[PDB]
Formats: C-alpha cells, structure tokens, sequence
C-alpha cells in the first residue's frame, strides 16, 4: 500500500543497513534467505514464490565493505544489482566523492532508484544512511540527494548521519568534509537525525555496563531507533505517524531541520529485574541529558518540537500524563512561540531482540525525536575548528586537486555562520 | 419516513463511527452479518432511518466512510461488525493529510471530495425523505478538519434546507496531541460557524475525566471514549427510532435551542454513569438522573458551566416515567440556580421522553447544553493561534500548499467575532 | 338526528381523542373492533351489519403517535382514510404549521371533513381538541379553523385547548405560538376550554393521592369532562342543553369567549367510602380555586356566566337549593350586569368509569363551565412573557424563514393588548 | 581491484625485498614453490595485490629486482624463496656503480633504466587497476641512490596519478659505512622531495638501539633489521589485503598525513616488541601497544620526537579490538602530551583498524609519524655536505661523469629550503 526506500552509502552506512535489515528479518520473521514460513510489504518486496527481497540500495566506491555483505550470512537475501561497488576509495576526500570518483558511479544508482521506484504504488520516501567524516558519505551523499530532489521533488528524504564528535574523532580533515557537505545539502533535506560515536559509547558504558562497545553495538542500537521510527508504518496501533507527519511537526522553518534523536529503555538483563518499566519513567529517562544520543547540553538550550513514539503495551492516559509532568517541570523549557509542542504516536508491537544482543526484551520503549536550538554548540565547535585549519590553508592542495575551488570553502564557512545566526534569533 | 445518513472522515471519525454502529447494532438486534434477530417488534419498525433493507431480509447501514489513508479503513473493516458495511462505501485515498489542514482541504481533499460526494448523493437519493446529515471527525488533524469542513460546505450547497449535525472533537486545554492543532482548530470552527446547524464539542480531557472519577476505571481505553459518545449519539435521536409521550427530532432540538444561528455550539451530557462497585449504591430514579445532568463533573466539554450562562438546555429521557416528576424537576433545578440562566429566556428547558431504554438499563437521559461557556474553549484556542502567527511559525507548511496568510487573518476575526457575540450575551 | 363532528389535531389532542373514544366505546358498549352485542348516533356510524365507525378525524404532521393508534388495540375501529398522517413535524413552529407544511396537507383533511358532513343530517358542530404550544396544533389548527369557518359558516365550533401553564412549560418558544394562535383564531372559534396540565398534576396529586401522575391520567380526566358536556346530546336528561345553548349562554361579548371547565368529584376508591356524596357537597365543591382546571385564582375575579352539567341520581329542587346557597355566598362574586348567571342541565346516565382507571364509581357528577375575568392574569402572563422573550428578537429567524413577518409579530402583540382591556373593561 | 607493484634496487634493496616476499608469502600461506597452502580463504580473497595467478594455482610475486652487480640477485635466486620469482623481472648490469652516485644515475642508469622501465611497464599494463608504486632503496650508495631516484622520476612521468611510496634507509648520524654518504644522500633528497608521495625514514642505528635494548639480542644481525623493516612494511597496507572495521588505504593515510606537499617524511615504528623471557610480563592490551607506538626507543629513525613537534599521527591497529579503547587512548596520549603536538591541528591522530592480525600475534599496530623533528637529520646531513664540499674533497670522481657543481648548490639549497620549513611550521 505504502513503501519505504533506503539508501545505504558508505562503510558507517553499509554497517548500519546490514544491522538494520537483520533487525527487520528478526521483526517480520525472514529468513536469511529471504523465505518466512502482510504489513511487511511496506519494505520487502515478493519476488516469485516464498521469497522477499530488501527494498534497499547499497553503494561504496570501495570493494571490501560490501564485499563482506556478499559472502556474509545474509547473501541470499539482497539483490546481486542492489549491491553496487566501485574500485576507488574517496580517501576522506569531499571532491573525490563529488566529482572525480562519485561521477563514475551515481547514473547506476540513479538506474538503480529509478528501478526500484517503478515497483512501488505508495511510496512515501527515502531513508539515506551515511556518515559526515567520510569522503564517500560526505560527497557521494550530497550528489545523490541533489540529483533526487532534482528527479523526484516532493518525495520526502530523511537522513541519519554520523555526527562528527566533539573530542573523538578518526580523521584530520573531518571538520572541512562536515562543514562542505552540511552546506551543500541543506537546501535538499526535509529532516536530519542526529546522532554522535562518543554519545552512544556512554550510553554502552554507563546504562549497559558493557566495558568495550565495538561498532557492532552502536550500529543494533540505531537500527533499534531506526525500527522504532518506522514501526509505525510497518504495524498498526491506537494512533500512528507516517514519514510526512514528522516533517510537518518538527520543521518550523525550512533552514532548521536538525532534530536529535534518543531512545529508552536501554538497560541489560541485569538491571532490567530491578526496575518496574512504566510510560512514566522512560517518558523522563527520555529527558534527561545523559540518555541522549547527541553529546550536547539541552539544559542550556530550549525545545522547539517535540515528538514520542510509543511501543508495546501503552495506553494513551499514561502517556498524557507523562507528558503532563514533563511540562510543568521548570528545568527543562519550551520557545514561547510553541504553546504545543508535543506530537504522539502509539505502536503495539512491543521491539524485538537481537540474539546474542545486549538489550534486554522489554514491554515498553520510547524514541524521543527533540527539535533544539541546543544543536548551535556543536555547530559552534566545528565552524572553530574549521577556521583554526583553514587559517593556515592546510590540505586545501588536496581538495584542490581533485577540481575544487577556495571560493568554495568561503561559501560553506558563510552557509553555515548564516545558520548559526538563524538558529540564534529563532532561539530567542 | 425521516432518514439520516452517517458520515466520518479521519482517524477519531471512523473509529467513533465503527462503535456507534456497534451500539446501534446491538439496540435494534442486528448481528454483525446483517442479519435481525431481535424479539420486540418495535426494534424493527423504525430501522430504517439507519438501515437499508437490501434483500435477504439482511440490512446495510447507510454510512459512508473516509479517509486518506488505508490504515483505519483496514482495520475497521478486520474488526468486529466490519462485515455489515458496503464496501462501495469505503473511500479512501493512499498519500494522506500529513495532520496539515491546507493538504486536506485543498490539496488532496480536492480529488477525494468528488468520489465522496458522488456516493452521498447516491445514498440520499434512495432514501424517501432525509432529515439530514450528521459527521463525526475531528479539528486537530488534517483529513478530518480540512476534509470534514469541505464535504459540509459541499453538501450544504447541495442540500441547503436539511439539518447539519456534526459531533466534533475540539483540542484538549492541558495536553495537546498535535503541534499545529490550533491552525486547523482554528481554520475548521471558521468554517463551522457559517455551514452547520448544531455542532455537539467533545473533549478527550472531560472523558478521561468521566472514565476515572466517576466511571472508576483503571484502565481507559479510546474504546472506552467512543462508546460514550456512541451513548450520546445514540441518546440524540432515540425519539426518531422509538415511540414516546413527547417527541422531539433533530429539527426540534434545533428550533429549541438556537437562538441565533451563529450560537450554535453545545456541550453534551449523558446518564447515568456508574462504576461496578457502586450500583447497589443508589435507587436509580429522576432525581439521580436529573442531579447526573447539571453537574461540571459529568459534562464531555472541558468547560465549567457554573463561569457562564445556560441559554437553553435539552433533556431527552429514555424509559416509562412519570411526566410529573420530570416536568417539576426541571423547574425546581431552574430555581435553585437561577444565576446560571439567562433571565429573559423563560424556560430555559426543553424537554422529551422516550417510551424505550436502552438495553440493559430501566432509565436513561442524554442533556444538551448551550452554555457562555464555550467562550473560554475558544478564547484559549485563538490566543494560542495568535501566539504562534506572531511569529509565523510552521506557516510555510500551509503556504506551499497554496494558502494564503488572508485565511488566516479571516479566521482570527471570525473566532474572535464569535467570541464577542457569546460575551455579549451573557 | 343530531350529529357531531370530532377532530383531533397534534400528539395532544390525539391522544385525548384515543382516551375520550375508549370512554365512548366502553359508555355505549362498542367493543375495540367495532361491534356490539339508539342514541349513539350521534358520536357513531353504522356501517354494513354490526359495525359501528366513529365520526372523527385524526391529523398529525408526524406519523409516529398517529401511527400507535393504527397499530394500538382500536386498530379496528377507526376507518383507515379517517387517520390523516404527515411526513415532517412543524417543530413546536407555528409558521412551519401555517403556511411551509400546513398547506400541503389541509385539502385532503378539508375533503374528510366534507365527506363526514354528508352522512350527517343534524349536524351540530365541530369539537377541535389540539395545544397552544406545539406547532402543529397552533399553525394547523388556526390554518383549519380560517377554512371550516369559510366553507361552513353558521355551525358552531368548540375549541379544547392546552393551555400553556405559568410556571411549568415543556418548550421554549411557547409564548410566540400561543400569541400567535389566539390572535389567529379569535375571531373564528365560538367558545374555547381551556385546561392548564399544572391544575390537573394538582388535582391528581391532591384528590386522587396519585404519587407520580401521567399523561393517561389527565387524558383520561379530560374524557370524563368532555363525556359529561356531551352526555345531554349523548342521552336523554329530566332538563337538557345542546351544543348551541353552551355558546348562547356563556359569551356575553364576542371577543370573550373564554370558559374554563371543572370537574366533581374526583375521588380515588379510599375516600368515596367515607363521604355521602350529596348534590350540595359536589356544587360547592366545585366553586373551589384549589379543584379548578386552570392554573389561576377566582378569588380575583368576577363571574359573567356559569353552566352546571347534573350527571346520574339528580333531582331539581336539590339543585336549585345548591345554586341558592351558591349565590348568597359572599367569597364569590357575580359581575352587577349579569343578575341571571346560572345555566342548569341534568342528566339521567351516571358516569362510566374505565376499567384500571383512577377514579372510583360514583351516582352524581358535575362539569362546571364558568366565564371569569381572573383568566386576565393567564393572559398577562403570557404576554410579559412574549415580550421579554421579543424584546431581544430571539428565535425571530426561525419563524421569518418560513415565509413570516414581524409586522404578525406587532399585529398579534396589539391584538392581545386589546382583548385585555376588553377583559379589563368588562371588569368593571 | 587495487594493485601494489614492488621495485627493489641496489644490495640493500634486494636484501629487504627477500625478506618482505618471505614475510608475506608467510601471510599469505604460500610456499617457497608458489603452491598454495594455507586454511582461510581470508589469505586468497585479496592475494592479487601481490601475486598473480601464473597457471597450474601457482602465484608469482609482482616485484622487479634491480641492481648493477649479478651477485645480490645470484644471492637471492639461490635463497629460500629465491625461486618464486620470475627469472625475467631480474634486470643486472655487469660494471656496478662503485658507491658512486654519479654512476648509478647518468653512466649506468641511462643503460640499464631503459629495461627496467620496460619491465615495469609491462607489469603494470598487465594489471587492471594499480594503487601505485613502492620503492626499497638506500640513499647512501651508488647504485641504490642514482637508480631509485631516477626511476621514481620516470615513473612519476609515465604515471603521474598513481601513489609513489618509498622505504628508504638514510645515512645515519653516528657511524658512516660509506665516506662519500653526505653527497648520494644530498642528491637522493633533492629528487625524493618532488617526485615521491611519502617517503619512510629508515636508520640503522635505531634498528640497532631495538634490536639491543628493545629484543634483548646479543647478536644482531642484517637479517633482523630487515625482519623489522618488512614487519612495518606489511603493517602498512595489512587493509588492502584482509578485512577491517575502519578501513585506511595508501590514498586515505597520504591525504591524512601530508598537509604541505613538500612535509612527507615519516618516521615509522612498530609494536609490540619483546624479547623471550619479557614475553611473560605483560598482558597483551591496547594500553601496552599504544605506550610502545609513542617512546623514542621504539622509533626506526634516529630523531628524538620530543626535540620537535608531531604535525600528523597514523596508527594502523590489526587485530579484533575495541574502537572504543582505541579512541579514548588515542585522545589520552593526545591529551598528556599536548605540548609534542602542533596547536593549529586539532587530531593529529588518524586511525585504521584491520581484522586480521599477523600470524603468531593475537594484536599489533603500526605507527607512522610525520614530525619536525626529521629537520635534525636534514640539518646533519646538509651540515656535512657543506663540510665537504667546502674543500672539493672527492668532487672529480662525481665531475668526471659529467656532472656539476651547480646541481650540488641546488641540492644544498633544496635541503635549506626543506630545514627552513620544517621549521617554520614548528
Ligand atoms: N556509528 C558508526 N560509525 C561509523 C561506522 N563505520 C564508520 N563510521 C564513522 O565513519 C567515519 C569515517 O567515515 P567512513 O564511514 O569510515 O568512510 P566512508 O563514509 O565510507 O567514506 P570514505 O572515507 O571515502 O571511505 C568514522 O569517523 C566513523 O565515526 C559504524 O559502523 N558505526
Ligand atoms: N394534557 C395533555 N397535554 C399534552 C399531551 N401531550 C402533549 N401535551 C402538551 O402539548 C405541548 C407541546 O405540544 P405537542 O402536542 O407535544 O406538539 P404538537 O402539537 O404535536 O406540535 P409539533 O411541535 O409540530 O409536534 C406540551 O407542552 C404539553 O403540554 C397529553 O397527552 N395530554
Ligand atoms: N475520542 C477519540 N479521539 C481520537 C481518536 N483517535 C484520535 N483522536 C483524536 O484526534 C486527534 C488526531 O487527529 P486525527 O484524526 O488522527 O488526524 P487525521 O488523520 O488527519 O484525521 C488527536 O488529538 C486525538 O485526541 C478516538 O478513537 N477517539
Ligand atoms: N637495513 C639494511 N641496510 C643495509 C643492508 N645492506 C646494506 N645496507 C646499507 O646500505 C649502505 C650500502 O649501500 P649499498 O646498497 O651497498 O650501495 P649500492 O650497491 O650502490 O646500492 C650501507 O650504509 C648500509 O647501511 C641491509 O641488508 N639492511
Ligand atoms: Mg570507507
Ligand atoms: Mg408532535
């Protein structure tokens, strides 16, 4: 009836699909090999007889990646076409992904799109996972989403980005990749869900009492929000959100559409016998700056939108009455410009657990989708420290090189000083 | 020989509508394939002002259903008694409003409104006489607000000399569901005020009130909600299905009630209202019923009637009763009250019985109350819409859609007008 | 011989046609179906062999109370075509009952009324039993007595009517509709009686310590009042009056013609044991404020004309004794221009009772009809409460859109003016 | 899909490029015939981007042998492993170059430069997507110097797009095993500065301190110097052949490490290092490899990096880890030696994480460093050309062959502009 497209681009978004539509066989009952012994159409596609397919796309200009997906486990269960590879690394290069490698390969996936979208009679958007750092998911992704605002236009595109971190970071040149391709694809973007490494490895630490979180367990932690968003759509409920509601309650105006995301419960088996998991105390655990999957202050900021999505066994008073205390506590605040600023939507199907996994099975969780204006500091941190490497016009032969200009990094530093300044005068 | 045709738009419509149906089901002895199986005979003689005899002694309710989306249809069609409906009757549309009023009322509400209307006049074309129309949705979503609103300016154009009932739920005061739900609040009593006859408001909050204090239950559930509603819906026109000493349809109650046809916003009421433990408590007689009636705590608005003025009230009772008691009640509570009545409306009270309780119950009354009150409900709302117009808030979303910033000056002067006439009246 | 007409106009006045015709059926020994096992006549037909037809006719705008008689145990005694049935009510509007749906329908009623005219051969008149508040019976009833008085003429008619109670009222609108029904139908009813449903509540509550009355019992009242003025035509007494001598002797002026009925004595089974009921006690028994049928005060007032109706074991000369002792009484009072204010008719029948009914079998009755200058006070009343309610024009447009004016408004507001100085007038 | 080609020239190139062919046939699981033999299919997945598949499952390593004498290349032919090479890619002269620079680049490079070139090139049109070119060389001899350099030059004119890696051994400070090293080591640096990408600074005298302080080995001998050297060597592309979490290529670490064109000297070093009785003393942990990557004693260039400052950090983890480990240790280091890194690049530290570790080691890690501190070496170097050249000492031998003292001035002055920049940026 209606359908879902994701893109996956990148090595941090290859993982996070190949997370993702583990989590989504587990859900559906799917084989590995694509058998099960009908709301699930809304991502699997029915080929033949007794087999479903990802409606999903893979890209990487490098082998390996997606070289581990095609031996992996699941082989049998994704097209060998949706698969696609270059030869190439971008090398943490933002021209390289734009012109000089990604140009080779972005008309096959745009086939490849156009493929998939003819199977579709719904189809209600795309979800594009990638990462800021990299070169591939920098300019690659920024390609890919100028050339589908072109094509399709009022389809809405939704993104989920690897923030890069305040103080732990893997590359040199992340802050220029971060800074080009936010420039870039602010105009294309209906709405960008945030999330950041250093966040999730306290969250991993501190609330799973895991000693040393690997990739493996961010990656099951956003394909749990990641499920929680679209559940949704791939159940029924007492009061549903499609893809388009969340845009129209979290995007104020055009230019601020950067709503973090946060999810509870995440606690083990070990603390799980020990704590009554009620609405109330996730709606407050949801709240709390601690639990939130950016690491960055909302104390000091002030809520504009906000958004909860319910699973499992909830009913609509409790979740009322949460959200009734939540706004007659003082320590948290609201813009005065948004007297309402709550949207809720309640699911029944309680989430599923990986096997092996560290979440424990619970009755109850929450995702909590926070439109702040709290989001300026970490953009403050990277415009300074692209300033501070840019001073000395450091790596910019690099970029050069490849067929960029110096006139474009000024544009990106003006872009995004002007959407600091956006954000500061809507904050007060 | 009087027929009334249902409607429901939206999420909140079609899951009212799915239990009022139930409820109506259940009076008349209908199972949930179509087929009668009542004993008294007075169940059948009038079951066609809600039902369609389509052979087979098996009976089709005359009821459109509509949405922009599959899902609630879907539903409401697996669920119980989902059989009975004609699947003609299912419009249904695959984008959706997206909870944006500018999408359902001039985007896609445009391509639907056709089909919608085309079936609704089909339905009243095969009934003999119509009384009118009556539609259950909801102001601060996006297919019901904007849908809703177009479909009754389309059949108030089509059919401008029948009666227009809807039974609307405005935004709750405390905790809202939606973040833009005073624009189409706003937008959808702009058009309200000018293309109905009697809208009956309804409140989330004064339910969840009603289901814990006086109801004492744990638990409630939206089912819940909805069969209250269906219990005053049923309770409205249960004199134009059943014989009683007085009779009053809906062009009475209309007649009674409005005095000026922009003051046409009541806040309903039913009795009585128990909780399990509680039963044995009580002799159930006019008195309680009548106590039941005027009281804030029992009322489905989130308004207080005390702050205000009645301008008229309708009590429509169900069950053999004594006229005597219900007439020297009504003037007993109009005197120990008399600073909550307007003074220069003598008998502020309308009144009718029906001979039939409803199943279960040896009494039963449903109250209707044009009060000043309202003013507060709307009040709170156009302040709320005017803080966020101030600062132009989410007015892109609607502006694409080809609105312009003039709807929505017009629709601040016309709730801020109304506002003024239900001040000045009191 | 002498025949007479009945008609029953709105819920009211069909339901205390479906009580007085019980009464008749079960007086003159007429079962349900219409046979029995010759002064009938006049209020029955004789069709075919052994069946017997009342002369009345039914009209409503609603099919519902009309279609419970059809339905109801005298299914078989009322002639199909007789029983008149609309398809919309008036809703408690007179102008809905005049013009927007009383025409439609006042032709085919119009021909039954001419049809029942040529059986007869004596006619004496018309009976008009209806209520001032409802719509219907206000609008239908003036629309069909403006167009008996065109076709017929000279026949007199008697009116029964609800009138409105001061304090106990089941509509809103009710003083527009009044207004508007007395200014309608003065000039075009002989004689009109008037009954309030506050003085019958009282009365049952009283006299027949009745806890919770209903409407069957102030139906079933008002027969016994109706079979008492028309046992003269119905029987034959020691010293009778028709229908002719009621309108020759009771309206001194045209425009008063306004008698009120009181019935005695009305006792339950308990208290008849305990009481010789005499034809003096019952005289002055009804003289009594508290057992009059209207809502008002005589005390206030002075009578013009009363007619007393002697019903079973009555001789003369007690009578005129009663009447004697009546007359030197100093608490009432007779108006100077009247010396003769007496009308006497006795009858040899005693009252019927109903089987399952309130009242308990007695030897003597009598119904009062007496003209008092207290009914000012009722007519006051009304219009203070007409003019507080047109003061700020409200319910106006409800009345103009069906095809009124305010200059009727106006008209009916002066003309009601007028009858009460004529009534203020006449008092002195 | 991505191919490396290998070059060895000279004694000391041959010696290295034995031993490194040892080592990753080990990897890899291929005997001294060319058969396969390992178990995890991991070891053939990726082996093209060294061997080729010659027939009969039998692989042939890319690599080109050049030297001016027969007896390295007769010394390597009857080795242990001599015979998986190719007997074309052997390409010798008869005269030799005599330690002379001169030689080695105009007299007999000119001859023999022509073959190589076409060898070179036949391999590389043979592949189907090459990653670029790596060099094993000295710059303190004649025939290594002189034919590496001009080489690198032709190359870099045939294939300019292509990386251009160099493991080079640098004279060192200390002991001098050739009188006329300051005058081949001039002229090798004035052409590695523009025709190279990254170029790893290799010294036997810091081989030597590990070998003795480090291993505890009594004994050292070439062998393990050049054991060391491969052991880094393989470190280096270990995510080019097996899978990993983070991924790092040539490309990704150059566009990571260099940030000036002319500031790509790196000194490298590896870990863990331990000798056979210290094995038992410690627990194999991230903390430990990271201590060992940032010490002076575990560094193979003769530079102390806390007399400088370090402009880009690389470490290459192999091993199944934590990333979370890794991150936090890296910011620590970052974080207590603030004052050994430059303020104007926030991380200076890029990392790279490979699945696979090597054969023995449950963990290892490479680190490569671009530090300031190389301006020492240069300036030591510089020191001592213009010692020499200030007295014409052995100016004939490099004048005979053509040469003049004008390339010398623009040698020196290429070193002063280099020192002058490392510098600077301190
Ligand atoms: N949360 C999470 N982040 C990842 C993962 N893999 C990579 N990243 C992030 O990606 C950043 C670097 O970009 P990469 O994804 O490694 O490289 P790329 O996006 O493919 O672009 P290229 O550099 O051209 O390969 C790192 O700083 C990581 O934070 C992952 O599995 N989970
Ligand atoms: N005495 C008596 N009065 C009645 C009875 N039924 C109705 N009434 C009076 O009628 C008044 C209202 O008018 P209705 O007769 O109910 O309405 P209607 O005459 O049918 O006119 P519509 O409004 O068109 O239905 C009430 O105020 C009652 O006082 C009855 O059975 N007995
Ligand atoms: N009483 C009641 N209210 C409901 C129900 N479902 C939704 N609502 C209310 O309707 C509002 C949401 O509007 P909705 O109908 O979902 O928007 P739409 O899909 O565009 O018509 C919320 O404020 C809810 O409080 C229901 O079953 N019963
Ligand atoms: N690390 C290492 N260095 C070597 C080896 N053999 C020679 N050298 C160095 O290379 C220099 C000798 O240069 P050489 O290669 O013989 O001159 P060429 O024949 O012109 O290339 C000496 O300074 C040695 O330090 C070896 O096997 N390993
Ligand atoms: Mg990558
Ligand atoms: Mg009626």
């Amino acid at each position: 009836m209606r359908e879902c497209i994701s893109i996956h681009v990148g090595q941090a978004g290859v993982q996070i699909g190949n997370a993702c539509w583990e989590l989504y066989c587990l859900e559906h009952g799917i084989q590995p090999d694509g058998q099960m012994p009908d709301s699930f159409n809304t991502f699997f596609s029915e080929t033949g007889a007794g087999k479903h397919v990802p409606r999903a796309v893979f890209v990487d200009l490098e082998p390996t990646v997606i070289d581990e997906v095609r031996t992996g486990t699941y082989r049998q269960l994704f097209h060998p076409e949706q698969l696609i590879t270059g030869k190439e690394d971008a090398a943490n290069n933002y021209a390289r992904g734009h012109y000089t490698i990604g140009k080779e390969i972005i008309d096959l996936v745009l086939d490849r799109i156009r493929k998939l979208a003819d199977q579709c009679t719904g189809l209600q958007g795309f979800l594009v996972f990638h990462s800021f750092g990299g070169g591939t998911g920098s300019g690659f992704t920024s390609l890919l989403m100028e050339r589908l605002s072109v094509d399709y236009g009022k389809k809405s595109k939704l993104e989920f980005s690897i923030y890069p971190a305040p103080q732990v970071s893997t590359a040199v040149v992340e802050p220029y990749n971060s800074i080009l391709t936010t420039h870039t694809t602010l105009e294309h973007s209906d709405c960008a869900f945030m999330v950041d490494n250093e966040a999730i490895y306290d969250i991993c630490r501190r609330n799973l009492d895991i000693e040393r979180p690997t990739y493996t367990n961010l990656n099951r932690l956003i394909s749990q929000i990641v499920s929680s968003i679209t559940a949704s759509l791939r159940f029924d409920g007492a009061l549903n959100v499609d893809l388009t509601e969340f845009q129209t309650n979290l995007v104020p105006y055009p230019r601020i559409h950067f709503p973090l995301a946060t999810y509870a419960p995440v606690i083990s088996a070990e603390k799980a016998y020990h704590e009554q998991l009620s609405v109330a105390e996730i709606t407050n655990a949801c709240f709390e700056p601690a639990n939130q999957m950016v690491k960055c202050d909302p104390r000091h900021g002030k809520y504009m939108a906000c958004c909860l999505l319910y699973r499992g066994d909830v009913v609509p008073k409790d979740v009322n009455a949460a959200i009734a205390t939540i706004k007659t506590k003082r320590s948290i605040q609201f813009v005065d410009w948004c007297p309402t600023g709550f949207k809720v939507g309640i699911n029944y199907q309680p989430p599923t657990v990986v096997p092996g996994g560290d979440l424990a099975k619970v009755q109850r969780a929450v995702c909590m989708l926070s439109n702040t204006t709290a989001i300026a500091e970490a953009w403050a941190r990277l415009d300074h420290k692209f300033d501070l490497m840019y001073a000395k016009r450091a790596f910019v032969h690099w970029y050069v090189g490849e067929g960029m200009e110096e006139g474009e990094f000024s544009e990106a530093r003006e872009d995004m000083a002007a959407l600091e300044k956006d954000y500061e005068e809507v904050g007060v | 020989m009087r027929e009334i045709v249902h409607i429901q738009a939206g999420q909140c419509g079609n899951q009212i509508g799915a239990k009022f149906w139930e409820v109506i089901s259940d009076e008349h002895g209908i199972d949930p394939t179509g087929s009668y199986h009542g004993d008294s005979d007075l169940q059948l003689e009038r079951i066609n002002v809600y039902y369609n005899e389509a052979a087979g002694n098996k009976y089709v309710p005359r009821a459109i259903l509509v949405d922009l989306e599959p899902g609630t249809m879907d539903s409401v069609r697996s669920g119980p008694f989902g059989q009975i409906f004609r699947p003609d009757n299912f419009v249904f549309g695959q984008s959706g409003a997206g909870n944006n009023w500018a999408k359902g009322h001039y985007t896609e509400g445009a391509e639907l409104v056709d089909s919608v209307l085309d079936v609704v006049r089909k339905e009243s074309e095969s009934c003999d006489c119509l009384q009118g129309f009556q539609l259950t949705h909801s102001l601060g979503g996006g297919t019901g607000s904007g849908m809703g609103t177009l479909l009754i300016s389309k059949i108030r154009e089509e059919y401008p000399d029948r009666i227009m009932n809807t039974f609307s739920v405005v935004p709750s005061p405390k905790v809202s569901d939606t973040v833009v739900e005073p624009y189409n609040a706003t937008l959808s009593v702009h058009q309200l005020v000018e293309n109905t006859d009697e809208t009956y408001c309804i409140d989330n909050e004064a339910l969840y009130d009603i289901c814990f204090r006086t109801l004492k239950l744990t638990t409630p559930t939206y089912g819940d909600l909805n069969h209250l509603v269906s219990a005053t819906m049923s309770g409205v026109t249960t004199c134009l299905r059943f014989p009683g000493q007085l009779n009053a349809d809906l062009r009475k109650l209309a007649v009674n009630m409005v005095p000026f046809p922009r003051l046409h916003f009541f806040m309903p009421g039913f009795a009585p209202l128990t909780s399990r433990g509680s039963q044995q408590y009580r002799a159930l007689t006019v008195p309680e019923l009548t106590q039941q009636m005027f009281d804030a705590k029992n009322m489905m608005a989130a308004c207080d009637p005390r702050h205000g003025r009645y301008l008229t009230v309708a009590a429509v009772f169900r069950g053999r009763m004594s006229m005597k008691e219900v007439d020297e009640q009504m003037l007993n509570v109009q005197n120990k009250n008399s600073s909550y009545f307007v003074e220069w409306i003598p008998n502020n009270v309308k009144t009718a019985v029906c001979d039939i309780p409803p199943r279960g119950l040896k009494m039963s009354a449903t109250f209707i109350g044009n009060s000043t009150a309202i003013q507060e409900l709307f009040k709170r709302i156009s302040e709320q819409f005017t803080a966020m117009f101030r600062r132009k808030a989410f007015l892109h979303w609607y502006t694409g859609e080809g609105m312009d910033e003039m709807e929505f000056t017009e629709a601040e002067s016309n709730m801020n007008d109304l506002v003024s006439e239900y001040q000045q009246y009191q």
